[PDB]
RNA sequence: UACGGUGCUGAAGCAACAAAUGCCCUGCUUCCAGGAAAAGCCUCUAAGCAUCAGGUAACAUCAAAUCGUACCCCAAACCGA
RNA sequence: CGAAGGUGUGCUGUGAGGCAUGCUGGAGGUAUCAGAAGUGCGAAUGCUGACAUAAGUAACGAUAAAGCGGGUGAAAAGCCCGCUCGCCGGAAGACCAAGGGUUCCUGUCCAACGUUAAUCGGGGCAGGGUGAGUCGACCCCUAAGGCGAGGCCGAAAGGCGUAGUCGAUGGGAAACAGGUUAAUAUUCCUGUACUUGGUGUUACUGCGAAGGGGGGACGGAGAAGGCUAUGUUGGCCGGGCG
RNA sequence: AGGACCGAACCGACUAAUGUUGAAAAAUUAGCGGAUGACUUGUGGCUGGGGGUGAAAGGCCAAUCAAACCGGGAGAUAGCU
RNA sequence: UAAGGUGAUAUGAACCGUUAUAACCGGCGAUUUCCGAAUGGGGAAACCCAGUGUGUUUCGACACACUAUCAUUAACUGAAUCCAUAGGUUAAUGAGGCGAACCGGGGGAACUGAAACAUCUAAGUACCCCGAGGAAAAGAAAUCAACCGAGAUUCCCCCAGUAGCGGCGAGCGAACGGGGAGCAGCCCAGAGCCUGAAUCAGUGUGUGUGUUAGUGGAAGCGUCUGGAAAGGCGCGCGAUACAGGGUGACAGCCCCGUACACAAAAAUGCACAUGCUGUGAGCUCGAUGAGUAGGGCGGGACACGUGGUAUCCUGUCUGAAUAUGGGGGGACCAUCCUCCAAGGCUAAAUACUCCUGACUGACCGAUAGUGAACCAGUACCGUGAGGGAAAGGCGAAAAGAAC
């Protein structure tokens, strides 16, 4: 049991990409931005309570922020952590 | 609004304080969809939350 | 450190001088001494680093004079 | 205070439209007014167009247009009823 | 979880 | 031929990091030195 | 931890 | 076939010989210069616990977090401006 | 109705200078008499910036080496594709640690960067990309050594050190083959495994450590046998008949 | 067996040429010495400036060494240019 | 306080608001991750890993709080060792770290000068260290003076580059006394009487008075030149306001101000008035700081370098009298004068400015002025300490050049 008010803010949005179109069509694994903080129970968690889906697994990563240049001045986006989240067979979000 | 808040009980306040949260949730993923055209709804919610925080933390007293 | 408990006397400094007046520092040790004091009234030994001199004050005041003396400072037995 | 509010009928004192007169359209806080039909340029807008539209103007060169005298006033803050009002300076009236 | 604040 | 900057990240933290420079009264000298400089970057870490 | 060093 | 590549279908699939500096080998032999530590681990009991705790085995069930993971790496990405 | 500054011209004083005025400039300037000085530059191998000269000279960074066709393009010796040629092959291949930190992949751009051109790039810009119970770190354990409650010592700062506590370069559980992405994979998928711990149940039960013991736990050299990686040949199977 | 022998890796640096506004602030090329040892190498640790370390050359201690580097005394002093 | 607003580059988007919960400003609150004294243990800062207690659960977990060290006190406990003590645990309270100068203290150079150099100088400076405060320190005569007197300390001007000190070299350099700033005196070393009366502290209520947002705040037009008027010219007007800034060129009257007059729900500085809790005033009787003064030896400090060298401090060894007594008056003695050490507190005049507000300058104006007018202690350089730049200006308005 974790709290529905720490659910509700480790989920950050749907990741939109090839990659992540191809694991959803595939492998059934939806890809989230997540809370940086947040933990693969957490995430499962989470996604069970809000997306009303079956969770097998949580497999994550950081990615860690691109260096860029913004009129000859450097800086840093920020660090995120992404979530590949694979439903039990048949869910279907 | 703070007056609206302020005539409810804590039990009253944390109802609206998951019940904003998880409006927050609907409109961050919205918001990450490319779908919510309303983008002054994230502030919005977001002072709410505050709102009803400052007001639970008042009745539990400082 | 090289201090009298009794008297608080520390190393000092001053100079050697030669006879053609050639001056280089130098430091003046008290005569300090671990000496053990019999306290009749505690019915024990207090060891106490004493120069010499705070010797002679232990031997003139009393070593439960100067005790308390040392409690009212903070400095330990 | 501010003097020259949105919607105040003013007249330019100071420029191209010295003697015009307008309404006073938004106020910036630059201490800048836009007075519609006053202080027109032609904005070379990319796609787009030549495009003719008012710039700002210093609201020192505007003066609130008192439309009883018909001449530029100056303004003045009073209190009436517990509120501050604007009074035009010269006939002393209530804006 | 939350530490950070919640 | 071998040059006398040879990195090991471990070897800079411990040589001259902030916790290297926090261990001594001269170490903590240092960084009040650069704070009061107004150094952006107060130590190697 | 311890006299050998720990 | 969008000339990049996709999808499908699939035979034989053994033997002999040679063979390491790798493995048996933390071995064996031999020598003198005589070749870490501590835990995991196994075992022993102490005080204590004493029809329990705890041990043991079987089965079931749950858990195993967090951070790294791209890319270069005898080099155009490291040390040498 | 044109200040300072800039640039010409004319006049003028013994000189430093002065005056006038054309043009430029576009908002300051300042008589006189006094007052005060960051008050005068050609040198200091002066200091900073700019710009010359040598000079379109030397050089373009291993003498492993190119040739041609086609493509794209404003343009192709250099990019892409193709054929050929050459070079490395105990490496000039492959995988890492250290170190670096997005350089990775895709699209797009060619100013600058690239010792040339560049359509190309480790360059610009944008988007994508790093998936673990088993790999590693963290973690348990210690070495050298570090820190070190008390403590001992030292004008102060501090020094040393006990219990401790850190500290890998060493000791300590467990995953493999195949498939897959533009870009990750012992991490994803498929197949087949394994390890440690928590609960619960069943059966049988002397359990219990900060203590004891065992173990972990160790050198150099040499020799030989048994093996496998691996290779070669045959057989087999498919294709070939130049 | 061996501070044994020949010889790659590896460690070194005897000779020559080149290079000397270098490809390189010490190298390249051809030869050369050691190559089971007083060997060599990775990671980490310790020794600090009149101090260290030195199979000893005043060698080395971050391209700096008969007293490192940085900051300060500091505008040292300069009968000299 | 308000008709606008959602900080900047920086538009846009989607909104918010217009008579009062938009925004903005001020008071008081709330929230306030992680690192850092960093404090639960560890650590390569911003990370890794816990214990304990409560509470909660979907038994997978979740939430919250506490757990550093040292000092002091208290309780409890508890060795050798019988008492006891050391030691142990727990509780309360405090400390810790940072900060530009000024301040007191512990240590303490050398270059340099002396035309070399050692005494001496530089200098008790630089620097290191410890500690404090809004200031610190000092301070209520064992002080001077000179036979007259003064009356704590501190600071300023003189005395005076004098007297002196000095390889009598280089240099160092008083005091007495005078003029000023500012002034303030007290307590313990002890009982008794009388009582809590004096005076400052602490913590409240008022009371004014500052501060932290604000409010009102005078009076100009015509014409000429011009892109534009604030300029020229003409004629007016305000001024307890002609400080200053802005506005299309130079504005008392266009704007913001300025003089002047007002303002606080709330917090808070200060000065008083008045409770409460500590605090004890006053009088008589006393008492009167000992390993100390002084001495020998060695140093140091005094302007004073051991000198004929008083006086102060003390590392070492000694060691009085204690009011019928003792210290000092620059070797020393006598006489006389003067003061009372070995306990302590004490405002003001004085020092300083990291920082806040206002105001000023015969200060600078982009190679100047800060290193830095600008996203600068940055880029960059260096293992590190540390070093350390360059770089301002379109226009009145972007009207920043459609096609
Ligand atoms: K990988
Ligand atoms: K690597
Ligand atoms: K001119
Ligand atoms: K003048
Ligand atoms: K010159
Ligand atoms: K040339
Ligand atoms: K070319
Ligand atoms: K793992
Ligand atoms: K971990
Ligand atoms: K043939
Ligand atoms: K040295
Ligand atoms: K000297
Ligand atoms: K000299
Ligand atoms: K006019
Ligand atoms: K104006
Ligand atoms: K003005
Ligand atoms: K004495
Ligand atoms: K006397
Ligand atoms: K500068
Ligand atoms: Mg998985
Ligand atoms: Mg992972
Ligand atoms: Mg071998
Ligand atoms: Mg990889
Ligand atoms: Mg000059
Ligand atoms: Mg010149
Ligand atoms: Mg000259
Ligand atoms: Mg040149
Ligand atoms: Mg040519
Ligand atoms: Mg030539
Ligand atoms: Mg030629
Ligand atoms: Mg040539
Ligand atoms: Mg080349
Ligand atoms: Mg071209
Ligand atoms: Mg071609
Ligand atoms: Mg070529
Ligand atoms: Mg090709
Ligand atoms: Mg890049
Ligand atoms: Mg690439
Ligand atoms: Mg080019
Ligand atoms: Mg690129
Ligand atoms: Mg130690
Ligand atoms: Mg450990
Ligand atoms: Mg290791
Ligand atoms: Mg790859
Ligand atoms: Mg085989
Ligand atoms: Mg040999
Ligand atoms: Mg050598
Ligand atoms: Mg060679
Ligand atoms: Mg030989
Ligand atoms: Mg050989
Ligand atoms: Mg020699
Ligand atoms: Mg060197
Ligand atoms: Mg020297
Ligand atoms: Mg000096
Ligand atoms: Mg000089
Ligand atoms: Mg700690
Ligand atoms: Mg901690
Ligand atoms: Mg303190
Ligand atoms: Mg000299
Ligand atoms: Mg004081
Ligand atoms: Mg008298
Ligand atoms: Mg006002
Ligand atoms: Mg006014
Ligand atoms: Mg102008
Ligand atoms: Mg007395
Ligand atoms: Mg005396
Ligand atoms: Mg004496
Ligand atoms: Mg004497
Ligand atoms: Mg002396
Ligand atoms: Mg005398
Ligand atoms: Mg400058
Ligand atoms: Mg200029």
């Amino acid at each position: 049991m974790i709290r529905e008010e720490r659910l509700l803010k480790v989920l950050r949005a749907p990741h939109v990409s090839e990659k992540a179109s191809t694991a959803m069509e595939k492998s059934n694994t939806i890809v989230l931005k997540v809370a940086k903080d947040a933990t693969k129970a957490e995430i499962k968690a989470a996604v069970q309570k809000l997306f009303e889906v079956e969770v097998e697994v949580v497999n994550t990563l950081v990615v860690k922020g691109k260096v860029k240049r913004h009129g000859q001045r450097i800086g840093r986006r920020s660090d995120w952590k992404k979530a590949y989240v694979t439903l039990k067979e048949g869910q279907n979000l | 609004k703070a007056k609206e808040l302020r005539e409810k009980s804590v039990e009253e306040l944390n109802t609206e304080l998951l019940n904003l949260l998880r409006e927050q949730f609907n409109l961050r993923m919205q918001a990450a969809s490319g779908q919510l055209q309303q983008s002054h709804l994230l502030k919005q919610v977001r002072r709410d939350v505050a709102r009803v925080k400052t007001l639970l933390n008042e009745k539990a007293g400082a | 450190s090289r201090v009298c408990q009794v008297t608080g006397k520390r190393p000092v400094t001053g100079n050697n001088r030669s006879h053609a007046l050639n001056a280089t520092k130098r430091r003046f040790l008290p005569n300090l001494h671990s000496h053990r004091f019999w306290v009749e009234s505690e019915k024990r030994f207090v060891t106490l680093r004493v120069s010499a001199k705070g010797m002679r004050v232990i031997d003139k005041k009393g070593i439960d004079t100067v005790l308390a003396e040392l409690r009212a400072r903070g400095e330990k037995y | 205070a501010a003097k020259i509010r949105r919607d105040d009928e003013v007249i330019v004192l100071t420029g191209k439209d010295k003697g015009k007169r307008g309404k006073v359209k938004n106020v910036l806080s630059s201490g800048k007014v836009i007075v519609e039909g006053i202080n027109l340029v032609k904005k070379h807008q990319k796609p787009g167009g030549i495009v003719e539209k008012e710039a700002a103007i210093q609201v020192s060169n505007v003066a609130i247009f008192n439309a009883a005298t018909g001449k530029a006033d100056r303004v003045g803050f009073r209190f009436e009823d517990g509120k501050k009002v604007r009074f035009f300076k010269s006939n002393s009236e209530t804006i | 979880k939350a530490x950070r604040a919640s | 031929m071998k040059r006398t900057f040879q990195p090991s990240v471990l070897k800079r933290n411990r040589s001259h990091g902030f916790r290297a420079r926090m261990a001594t009264k001269n170490g903590r000298q240092v960084l009040a030195r650069r704070r009061a400089k107004g150094r952006a970057r107060l130590t190697v870490s």
